[PDB]
């Protein structure tokens, strides 16, 4: 779930870029190394705000390599849900066991355990789909997901949901 | 009163809509032209689905009925009061179709169904026309 | 000046379009604040939460006309009538706006046909940015870099131009940049010449 | 919350239209 | 690349088709039919902003 | 986030630089792909001003006419301004771009005002904002925390309203 | 014939107010001149009726407050039909009339009283009268589209194309 946050990193420049252009160097590095990542404590990191407001500090030059580290703090738009969370989302792949649902850069998976049995598996159907009395879910169809769980790993966030209840499945 | 807030809501967003041509127009510079289409486009279509929902709930606006409020004094206000009371036409419109009705000018009844049955046969030909070439 | 003059007339039309078109929302505004004070503090004008305390549309019921055939077949057929009406200035824009797209559309291919058979052709033809204008605009190489020549000062690029009042092409060389008239020929005709 | 209020876009120097015509008795 | 100005082309021919049917049937119809069975839908409910919508596809 | 279980790092109140409290910033898919769409595009006339310094056609790429139109003016942005590098990025915006509900922004706003006259939670205002449902009893069961804090008639006029603020395509 | 709707329709009569004044008292006397008080009332008739004997929220305050109201229920609950009541007065300049029809079912199984029914709008402002908000919306709006029609046809008069350039001014 899209969040403003502040947030702050440790980054070692190199002894050979010590010259008067260090604050350019300082913030290709920060661009280059932050946009995109994923944290578990905060979620993927989407994007920074007021580049141009970056914010420094002191160098403090390591007494083992030479390397001057700087902290940098900045505010920060992030993604991350919790426990519980209902969010919409694009089928990517069919499965027996289930489906896996995109959700932001995430994704969620249902195991066939936590939909109504209404929903059936139709492989013959190209692509293959779930079929309902009212709703059909397939690829490219917006699909809500109650998320139940999710996993943090240092470069992703897995997720698990249920659409066992009513109100979901196409919309 | 549902009716009427969404009528308010929409209205206020097209005033809104109505307020931004407006601060964009007002500026000595004129804008590029796709900006221009852009913001028409919008904002006409706005307009169009304000007509749209206010044909949609003219009965809740016709059943309700308008009454100055007990707290709200005329004696002071009156001029305001008057101002929002008043609903008759600009008067350019008025005589715009006056003569529009002046050039214009059992037989007009008759004239009304030859222009049914030419309407009818223009959309059968162009139907036609339209299926004799594939366009696909 | 018939620009600035219709300018302000558009402006004046569009700002008496919209003083009848705010009175809407005024009138509309009361009715959320009546229901709920909080969401309809926002909607009024300062003007008019000062005027007031806003609880001033309430509710109310109206039973509908008996209807007839009186007012709704004259209103059918007079809504007939108008966008006839519609029809009229309809087909009598389009018309107008054929006419002049006819009009200068035929003037371009005029031009364009003149452009066409005005140009021969080997040559070094490519497009390039003025650095006055920005735009892009033909230009063919026609010096000696590509020859064997060493001379770096000039790279022999000349760039072509339509004469609107000859309507013929012209060559304007890139250095001589500073003589800027009709006198450029006679101006940059220089010679070699030898006396014994 | 509220993006931006609407300015106020009174006109009282607008003249009106009411007819009046039922005076004499 | 050409492709993409194939498909460009595209749309812009339905665009010219769907746009011609569209002022034609408006046209056509622009005088305003009233049927007494429920299977005909034609609504003109406020007088004036009829001729508003018909500027409108004037315009469109 | 069904009990509103937002933790210590993502809490209502957040201390900013400045220490001082502020309400917790929800963004929809819309407000986020605008918020985006403007940083690149700052980003790219800043690297531009910065270029001209070292040594017009930026109007077309935030009016966008078709969706096509749009995703190629993406493309071309981050080509341009992230270097090709960041794949998630790429995959996040067209996430947005494609299930977009609002391209304007001033029906964007409308939707915010819509939403958040009510004063509710920001997480409940996001997720109208994402979600469209055609029923109020819909949206109650889709999002736990709206049952019994906001009525049902406000719902539906809500819901009504928002579907009716859908730009057609 | 052309008439003025009168829903427009102002009424002034300044040798009423100059001989008798404005006053709760006589404010229907000064209706009962107008055109639009119909002669078919109830209220007419009741008039006739007093001259022959002689010859021979703020709703319960106003209730309340005079006796000559009170002689107006028990002389109109005997006569079911169209009739003029006040509606609220507030002094020395506004007052409003109630304009309401009454049907007195008394039919077998209906347990509510005599049926009112509205009929029209008037308010008194000062010595002048007033008698659909639809039509004032509608006429805006379209007078709007009017003139945004003429002004955006003066601007494409002022817009110029050029194949090389695209359009200009």
């Amino acid at each position: 779930m899209f969040f403003i946050k502040d947030l702050s990193l440790n980054i070692t420049l190199h002894p050979s870029f010590f010259g008067p252009r260090m604050k350019q160097y300082l913030k290709t590095k920060l661009l280059e190394e932050v946009e995109g990542s994923c944290t578990g404590k905060f979620g993927y990191i989407l994007c920074v705000l007021d580049y141009d407001n970056i914010d420094i500090q002191r160098g403090r030059i390591l007494p083992t390599d030479g390397s001057a580290e700087f902290n940098v703090k900045y505010r920060a738009v992030v993604f991350k849900p919790f426990k519980g969370e209902v969010v919409d989302g694009t089928v990517v792949s069919c499965s027996q066991h289930g489906f896996e649902v995109q959700v932001g850069p995430m994704k969620v998976f249902v195991t066939k355990h936590l939909m109504p049995q209404d929903l059936t598996f139709n492989a013959g159907s190209n692509p293959p789909s779930y079929q309902s009395s009212e709703d059909v879910i397939t690829i490219k169809s917006r699909i809500r997901v109650k998320i139940e769980g999710c996993i943090s790993q240092v470069s992703s966030i897995h997720a698990i949901g249920s659409i066992k209840e009513d109100y979901l499945g196409a919309i | 009163g549902q009716a009427l807030d969404a009528v308010r809501m929409r209205l206020a967003q097209l005033t809104h809509s109505l307020r931004r041509i407006r601060d964009e127009m007002s500026k000595a510079e004129l804008p590029q032209w796709y900006t221009l289409q852009s913001q028409l486009n919008v904002t006409l279509s706005q307009l169009v689905s304000v007509t749209s929902t206010l044909q949609h709930f003219q009965e809740t606006l016709d059943s309700t009925v308008v009454y100055p409020l007990p707290k709200f004094p005329t004696t002071s206000h009156e001029s305001l009061v008057t101002t929002l009371l008043r609903k008759k036409n600009i008067p350019e419109v008025d005589e715009w179709m006056k003569y529009v009705r002046e050039t214009s000018g059992e037989e007009i009844e008759k004239l009304l169904q030859q222009d049914r049955e030419i309407t009818n046969w223009a959309r059968t030909t162009f139907r036609n026309e339209y299926g004799k070439h594939d366009f696909k | 000046e018939q620009f600035v003059k219709r300018r302000r007339d558009m402006l004046e039309h569009i700002n008496l379009a919209m003083n009848e078109s705010s009175l809407a929302l005024e009138f509309v505004s009361l009715l959320l604040s009546s229901v709920k004070e909080s969401t309809g503090m926002s909607s009024m004008s300062p003007f008019l939460r000062k005027v007031v305390k806003p609880s001033s549309l309430n509710s109310d019921k109206i039973p509908y006309v008996a209807p007839t055939k009186k007012e709704y077949i004259e209103l059918d057929i007079l809504n007939k009538g108008w966008k006839l009406q519609s029809l009229n200035e309809s087909k009598d824009l389009l018309r107008a706006s054929f006419n002049k797209l006819s009009s200068i559309l035929q003037n371009e291919h005029d031009y364009w046909n003149k452009i066409m058979q005005s140009i021969s052709n080997k040559d070094v033809i490519f497009k390039i940015r003025d650095r006055t204008s920005g735009q892009k605009l033909l230009a063919i190489k026609y010096g000696y870099e590509d020859s064997g020549s060493t001379y770096k000062h000039d790279r022999g690029i000349a760039n072509i131009r339509n004469n609107i009042e000859s309507q013929n092409l012209d060559l304007i060389p890139h250095s001589s940049s500073v003589f800027k008239g009709t006198d450029f020929v006679h101006s940059v005709k220089k010679f070699l010449r030898v006396r014994i | 919350p509220s993006y931006s209020p609407t300015s106020p876009s009174y006109s009282p120097t607008s003249p009106s239209y009411s007819p009046t015509s039922p005076s004499y008795s | 690349m050409s492709n993409q100005a194939l498909y460009e082309k595209l749309e812009q021919t339905r665009t010219i088709l769907s746009v011609k049917l569209a002022e034609l049937i408006n046209m056509t119809t622009i005088a305003d039919r009233n049927d007494d069975d429920e299977g005909s839908f034609a609504q003109e409910n406020s007088e004036l902003a009829v001729a508003t919508t018909s500027v409108m596809m004037v315009n469109n | 986030a069904a009990t509103l279980q937002l933790g210590q790092e993502f809490q209502l109140k957040q201390i900013n630089h400045q220490g001082e409290e502020e309400e917790l910033i929800a963004l929809n898919l819309s407000e986020a792909r605008l918020v985006i769409k403007e940083a690149l595009v700052e980003r790219r006339r800043a690297f531009k001003r910065s270029q001209k310094k070292h040594k017009a056609d930026d109007d077309d790429f935030m009016h966008s006419e078709t969706r096509e139109k749009e995703l190629e003016s993406i493309d071309v942005l981050l080509e341009q301004t992230t270097g090709g590098n960041n794949k998630d990025l790429k995959n996040t915006m067209q996430y947005l771009t494609n299930f977009s509900r609002f391209r304007d922004q001033e029906t964007v706003g409308a939707v915010i005002q819509l939403l958040k006259s009510t004063g509710l939670h920001p997480f409940e205002v996001a997720q109208l904002g994402s979600l469209a449902c055609d029923t109020a009893d819909e949206a109650k069961t889709l999002i736990p925390s709206l049952n019994n804090k906001i009525s049902d008639d406000e719902l539906e006029r809500i819901l009504k309203e928002l579907s009716n603020l859908e730009t057609l395509y | 014939m052309n008439v003025t709707p009168l829903d427009e329709l102002q009424w002034k009569s300044p040798e009423w107010i100059q001989v008798f004044g404005l006053r709760t008292e006589n404010v229907l006397d000064y209706f009962a001149e107008s055109p639009f008080f119909d002669k078919t009332s109830n209220n007419q008739v009741i008039k006739m009726q007093r001259q022959f004997s002689q010859l021979n929220p703020a709703r319960r305050q106003i209730l309340f407050k005079y006796p000559m109201y009170m002689q107006l229920e028990e002389e109109l609950m005997k006569l079911d039909g169209t009739e003029y009541v006040l509606s609220s007065v507030r002094e020395p300049d506004f007052w409003v009339i109630r304009k309401q029809r009454r049907t007195n079912n008394s039919g077998v199984g209906s347990a509510k009283g005599p049926e009112i029914i509205p009929l029209q709008d008037y308010y008194i402002i000062g010595a002048n009268i007033y008698q659909t908000i639809f039509k004032i919306v509608q006429s805006r709006l379209m007078s709007t589209s009017y003139h945004l029609n003429s002004t955006l046809e003066s601007l494409y008069d002022l817009i110029e194309f050029q194949p090389s350039q695209g359009v200009h001014y």
